[PDB]
Parts: structure tokens; sequence; C-alpha cells
RNA sequence: AGCCAGGAUGUUGGCUUAGAAGCAGCCAUCAUUUAAAGAAAGCGUAAUAGCUCACUGGUCGAGUCGGCCUGCGCGGAAGAU
């Protein structure tokens, strides 16, 4: 490994990326293959590219290094293995989707998903969300409001 | 920056120089400027890590011996013949 | 086994044991490598 | 594909899916049917184009019958028909003898887009440059 | 083949078996039946004719001394 | 140090070979995707396949690694009343 001076950019780089963001979400990877990286990048991809991460460093020592900045919510998700996966552009978004339907395709464990921050909270796969542009659920609400 | 502390030399001649080296000490000299020569007794095991590094012999470096700091640099060594150890140094007066 | 004066690991899986007065080798992967009179 | 169960390639040939010497047998004979190879194949074969190298994987379980899949071509050789010099030395590579089409490596290799890991098609690019220094043949960027 | 003095030039994979191609040396191929047969359990046709004359290995030129 | 995981894509790098697909040889040893993963440290293969390592993520919970100099010891060490 590397010393300090290494152990120090992990945290500025992935902390700003708290202080700068805009999701959380949350995933145990015991059996995480490649073929599961390789997929999941691509939808990194689809989620605009390297937007996105999940830098596995659930070293609490690490992803907590960046914690008691904001989302003091986590020193709880820290403990045992984890795979934290933040958000920069894009809506509080399909993020929260696919790493259940995903894990739910076996893809491994989804540590329950023990969830995270958007509100400061939990649990409970949400599809509130892209919807987003949905707006349109506000436009036919016109129409159909101003004839009906 | 090299600091070597360092004692003026109480025996000298073939006999206490090798009772020197049997006690991890070993014998060097300071000669240079105007003024007169010096016997010089250094710890072995200290030198030996210090001259471990090339700046040993560009530097000039410092020894304190009985409290002056003679300021020198580092003319010749005498290594042993076939082991990893010094047997003597000359040190030029800067 | 071979026995030999020197005996030395072969594979990264010889292990070298001290077994009563004398020394041995010991190869999980491969019977060949067995030495000993260490 | 979630699971992988079986796959040989050994790439073949479009304009006649039928051959003996080169793969013939060897190609279909542990539950697969040296009969559908050229009921199936051709009808991915034509609407591309035909001669050139294909690895390939089938759906073959013990089950008579199957399906075929396609693939992709290798890369250092999209350096043949699509660089030079069709060898890769001639003094072995103690000399640095190919030579490279820098406009090239891009676009030649944006043909292989289907099987890579670069998010940036520029990434793309930097693997070809190993692979394409695969002798030292300096590029004239 | 190799062991036996031998060079190999090709091998199609002719459906079921495999058809080994070989340029081996007579006195050289002696009784390989017998032993063809003990490496492959006893299936295993083979078959062959004259092609050229090649140097002959030194040690093999000095003992054919008549 | 154990134990769970992964240990990947260009791609069998190129050359050379009947076959050299990480691994007989020669030259190169980059680039991706990354948490990390050598164009590979060893097993293996006709060659692929297959099993490991380096490396990183997890678990664990305080010491731990290996060179230099030196003292005393161990093997090496079989003979004839």
């Amino acid at each position: 490994m590397a010393l300090n001076l290494q152990d120090k950019q992990a945290i500025v780089a992935e902390v700003s990326e708290v202080a700068k963001g805009a999701l959380s979400a949350v995933v145990a990877d015991s059996r995480g293959v490649t073929v599961d990286k390789m997929t999941e990048l691509r939808k990194a991809g689809r989620e605009a590219g390297v937007y996105m991460r999940v830098v596995r460093n659930t070293l609490l020592r690490r992803a907590v290094e960046g914690t008691p900045f904001e989302c003091l919510k986590d020193a709880f998700v820290g403990p045992t293995l984890i795979a934290y996966s933040m958000e920069h552009p894009g809506a509080a978004a399909r993020l929260f989707k696919e790493f259940a339907k995903a894990n739910a395709k076996f893809e491994v464990k989804a540590a329950a998903f023990e969830g995270e921050l958007i509100p400061a909270s939990q649990i409970d796969r949400l599809a509130t969300l892209p919807t987003y542009e949905e707006a349109i659920a506000r436009l036919m609400a016109t129409m159909k409001e101003a004839s009906a | 920056m090299f600091t070597i502390n360092a004692e003026v030399r109480k025996e000298q001649g073939k006999g206490a120089s090798r009772r020197l080296r049997a006690a991890n000490k070993f014998p060097a000299i300071i000669y240079g400027g105007k003024e007169a020569p010096l016997a010089i007794e250094l710890d072995h095991d200290k030198v030996m890590n210090m001259q471990a590094k090339a700046e040993f012999y560009s530097e000039v470096l410092t020894i304190v011996v009985d409290g002056k700091e003679i300021k020198v640099k580092a003319q010749d060594v005498q290594r042993h013949p076939y082991k990893p150890k010094l047997q003597h140094i000359d040190f030029v007066r800067a | 086994m071979k026995v030999r004066a020197s005996v030395k690991k072969l594979c990264r899986n010889c292990k070298i044991v001290k077994r009563d007065g004398v020394i041995r080798v010991i190869c999980s992967a491969e019977p060949k490598h067995k030495q000993r009179q260490g | 594909a979630k699971k992988v169960q079986a796959y040989v390639k050994l790439q073949v040939a479009a304009g006649m899916a039928n051959p003996s010497p080169p793969v013939g047998p060897a190609l279909g004979q542990q539950g697969v049917n040296i009969m559908e190879f050229c009921k199936a194949f051709n009808a991915k074969t034509d609407s591309i184009e035909k001669g050139l190298p294909i690895p390939v994987v089938i759906t073959v379980y013990a089950d008579r019958s199957f399906t075929f899949v396609t693939k992709t071509p290798p890369a250092a050789v999209l350096l043949k028909k699509a660089a030079g010099i069709k060898s890769g030395s001639g003094k072995p590579n103690k000399d640095k003898v190919g030579k490279i089409s820098r406009a090239q490596l891009q676009e030649i290799a944006q043909t292989k887009a289907a099987d890579m890991t670069g998010a940036d098609i520029e990434a793309m690019t930097r693997s070809i440059e190993g692979t394409a220094r695969s002798m030292g043949l300096v590029v004239e960027d | 083949l190799s062991r036996r003095r031998g060079m190999l030039k090709g091998q199609e994979s002719e459906v079921t078996g495999v058809k080994i191609h070989a340029e081996v040396p007579l006195s050289e191929m002696f009784g390989y039946a017998t032993q063809l047969r003990s490496l492959t359990k006893g299936r295993a046709s083979y078959t062959m004719e004259f092609l050229k004359y090649d140097e002959a290995p030194s040690n093999v030129a000095q003992a054919v001394i008549e």
C-alpha cells in the first residue's frame, strides 16, 4: 500500500463528492465478480460514465473518514464489507433502482441495502425518481384538469 | 549537517589503535589550517552508518571534539582489507 | 527421499522442518523434494 | 448471458460455411450439428460481409440442435488489411521494424466498439497503442 | 514422433481422430505399431512411404560403418 | 498470518513454432476497467482448458517483517579382537 500522502487523497477526493453530490446507495459484494463491475460501469456509463463511482473502502477508517463531514448516518453502514456509490449530476435517480434489480438477479447480497442519504435515513427501494422530468405527469395534469 | 562526536586521543601508536578497534572505536586525524594536527577517536558503527550516504564525502561536516565544532572535510578513508568496517580517516580542516 | 548434505527449498511449497536432531524438507505438491541429513 | 457453459473459438469464414481440413468436423461433434451452421450462420453472414476472420460461440448443451452466436475480429489483425505489412517482424524484434497510420487506430479501433472497457472512445484508442506497439512500430503522429 | 528423431508438418483434426503429419527417418520407425498401440490404447492406424534422403546425424553416420 | 471474496477487457501482444493462447525461446512489456489484478511469480496443457501467486476489497485486532554485524551450538561424520 501507500503511506498517508495517499490515504489522504482517497479522502480529499472522495469526500468532495459528498460535499458536492446528489444521492447515496448501498451494497455488500461478497462474491463480487468482475462481470459485476464491468456492467455497473456501463450503468455509471448510462448514468453518465465516470460521474459515479463505487470505490470499495468500507474501512470506516476511509469512507467514514469522509462521513463526520456529511452523511453521519453511515457510522452504521460502514461495518463489514461495503460498496459506497455517490452521485454528482443526474436526478436523485435510478442508481437506486438497479442496485435492487441487479442484486435481485442473484448478483450477490445488497447489505439488505442498509440504505443512505438524500434525506438522512435508511432503507426502501424507491422509483420516486426519474419520473423526474415526468413533469409531463404535470403536463397531462393540465389539459385533463382543464377538460375533465 | 553531519554531527560527529569525538574525543582527543590520549594514546597513539599501533598498540593503542588496535585496542581502540577492539572496542568499536577507531582512530582518525584532523589536520589542515595553520594550527596543529589533532588525534581523534570516533565511534565506529556511527561513522559507518553516516558514511553510508554519499554526501559524507562531498559536504563539509562537523566534529564535536571536546565541545568545539571543528568543521572539516573527509580527505581519505581506510577500509578493512576484507570486512565491512573502517580503519582510519583523514579530515581536512575547512 | 533425497538425503544430501545441503538441503534447501525447491518448490515455493517446500517447507523445511527440524524433526529429531535432523533437518528436513517437506513438499506438499512434489514428493521428489523430500530431503533429510541436512 | 449471466452464465457461461461451453465456448471454443476458432476463427471461421463466411463465403462458404463448410470447411473440412481446417475445422469442419472438429467444429461440431459432441452434441453439435454440422447440418445447421450452413442453415443458420449464413443467415447472419451476408447482412455484413464475407471471407475474413470470424471467431464464434454456439448454444449447444446436449440438446441435439442449437442456436449460433456472433463475435468480433482480432485487434492486432486490424493492422494487416487495416494498416500495411501482414507479418509483424522479418528482423526479429531485436530490430524495431513496423510502421503505422495515426489517423487509423481510432476509427479502425472504433470498429471494435462493442468489446471494450474504456468509457472514453479515446480510451479505446489508448489501448490500441500497445496493441500496435506490439513490435515497436512507431506511429507518425 | 519427435522422440523418433522426427519432423512434424500438420494436423487437420480430421473428423473424429486427428491425422498427424510427419517426416521421420526409416531406421527409427521399426516396431512403431507395437508402441503406437501402447500410447493410444490400441486405437491408432498409421501409414508410411519413402519421401527423401537427408543427412544422417554423425553418431548415426559413424555407426553405419561396414 | 489465517479466513471470505475477487484476481478482469484489448488479447492467443508481437515474433517463432506442427502447436508457444500469462507461462520452450526472442523482442516488447504498454493501455484499458478498476478497490486491485504482472502483456505474468509457480503448478498444469499436445496446445487451449484447469489450479495458484503477486495485487486489492472484507474479516480479524497489536504488534510485525527481513537484511548487517557478532557469541555458543546442529547436520555434513563409514572400519575392522
